[PDB]
């Protein structure tokens, strides 16, 4: 099995910059390869075959170049559009294998959070449990980290966060986290914190309400 | 033109065998390879090994020899592929995609057309269907309100969230979901400009396809 290294694993530049992405090979692959493009949630489409060949279709702003054991995928004028993973391909020797990926992001202005907690549903509630849900929206970069605090003591126990990808239109990011208690725990406290921390802001993000006030 | 419709998303017990299809359509099917890519939780991906939908001959990546085995059916355009004794290591999207036509001489073995993929979970989790909650705001009166739902304890993936029938679309937020203890839970957002709630309908929609269950949650103050 031929190994194929991608590097970065990650990249961010901004809307009109060139970008190069690299794959090296533990083989000479005489340029045998080809590269992919996936957005997130699609199939994989062809950008690049035998090294160098733009597939009809693609965007000529997309080269690639390389010979030996090492390959390169090159954007010219970076589109919001080109936010996805890409992905090298040897076809060399049997078995065909791929790198482990690069994510290309768009930078661009910081953007504080907009940042929206919510009380457990009556629904909820009926059936025993208690779910405090905190929105962290449209902010950039997307580093970030949240902490949930009761009554002012942080709580770990219980959170669960995901993030969406990259915003199509403003290249913001999202988070969503979910602290799930019981209804009886839930009952035993007042004051449910959302707290972030985000280089858009010196201080801890707060994000409260009181049960009830 | 060209498109690569494949099956539909699958749950299958952890000793159990699964077969995938994959339908062509807009050239001649049988004029080109078609292969077979695993596709990780992980995001990487690895080549299964190929199938000439012509002559039936073969070749596979020599990590999958006791896992696949690919077959043909030439009078409906169609390719499959069969996983069998599954483990966990299996749970994934599987891709079919086509290479280049049986005629090249040239040595070029890229895939230009990418099925729509089928994802395969593998475990012995029960299927369960969503539990809906609404997100309202206690504050009245921003010039922006942000309205949510939470949709907690549903196995197994995927569920599809939309805001009153897709025609809500721009400032929504769908998180993807988390696991824990063999349940989900996925959240989405929607910011409204607060003269059109609550004075207009606002509700989430959410499919659960593997439990057979849509939910409608309309979102109402307090």
């Amino acid at each position: 099995d031929i190994q194929m290294t991608q590097s970065p694993a990650s990249l961010s530049a901004s809307v009109g910059a060139t970008v190069t992405i690299t794959c090296r090979t533990s083989e000479n692959i005489d340029s045998y390869l080809a590269w992919y493009q996936q957005r997130q949630g699609k199939s994989p489409q062809l950008l690049v075959y035998a090294a160098t060949n733009l597939a009809d279709g693609v965007p000529s702003r997309f080269s690639g170049s390389g010979s030996g054991t090492q390959y390169s995928l090159k954007i010219n004028s970076l589109q919001s559009e080109d936010v996805a993973r890409y992905y090298c391909q040897h076809y060399s020797t049997t078995p065909w294998t791929f790198g482990g990926g690069t994510q290309l992001e768009i930078k661009r202005a910081d953007a504080a959070p907009t940042v929206s907690i919510f009380p457990p549903s009556s629904e909820q509630l009926t059936s025993g449990g208690a779910s405090v849900v905190c929105f962290l929206n449209n902010f950039y970069p997307k580093d970030i980290n949240v902490k949930w605090k009761i009554d002012g003591s942080e709580r770990q126990n219980g959170v669960l966060n995901s993030w969406t990808d990259q915003d199509s239109k403003d290249s913001t990011y999202s988070m969503s986290s979910t602290l799930t208690l019981t209804k009886d725990e839930y009952e035993r406290h007042n004051s449910y914190t959302c707290e972030a921390t985000h280089k858009t802001s010196t201080s801890p993000i707060v994000k409260s309400f009181n049960r009830n006030e | 033109e060209v498109q690569l419709q494949q099956s539909g998303p699958e749950l299958v017990k952890p000793g159990a065998s699964v077969k995938i299809s994959c339908k062509a359509s807009g050239y001649s099917f049988t004029g080109y390879y078609m292969n077979w890519v695993k596709q990780s939780p992980e995001k990487s991906l690895e080549w299964i090994g190929e199938m000439s939908p012509s002559t039936g001959r073969t070749t596979y990546n020599q990590n999958f020899k006791a896992k696949a085995t690919l077959t043909v059916d030439q009078s409906s355009s169609t390719a499959y592929m069969q996983l069998k004794s599954l483990t966990s290591e299996d749970s994934a999207v599987y891709y079919c995609a086509r290479s280049v036509p049986l005629t090249t001489l040239i040595e070029d073995w890229y895939f230009d057309v990418w099925g729509t993929g089928t994802t395969v979970t593998v475990s012995s989790a029960k299927t369960t269907p969503p539990s809906v909650y609404p997100l309202a705001p206690g504050s009245a009166a921003n010039s922006m309100v942000t309205l949510g739902c939470l949709v907690k304890g549903y196995f197994p993936e995927p569920v599809t969230v939309t805001w009153n029938s897709g025609s809500l679309s721009s400032g929504v937020h769908t998180f993807p979901a988390v696991l824990q203890s063999d349940l989900y839970t996925l959240s989405s957002s929607v910011t409204v400009p607060s003269s059109t709630w609550p004075s207009e309908t606002v509700t989430c929609n959410v499919a659960h396809p593997a439990s057979s269950t849509k939910v409608d949650k309309k979102i109402v103050p307090r």
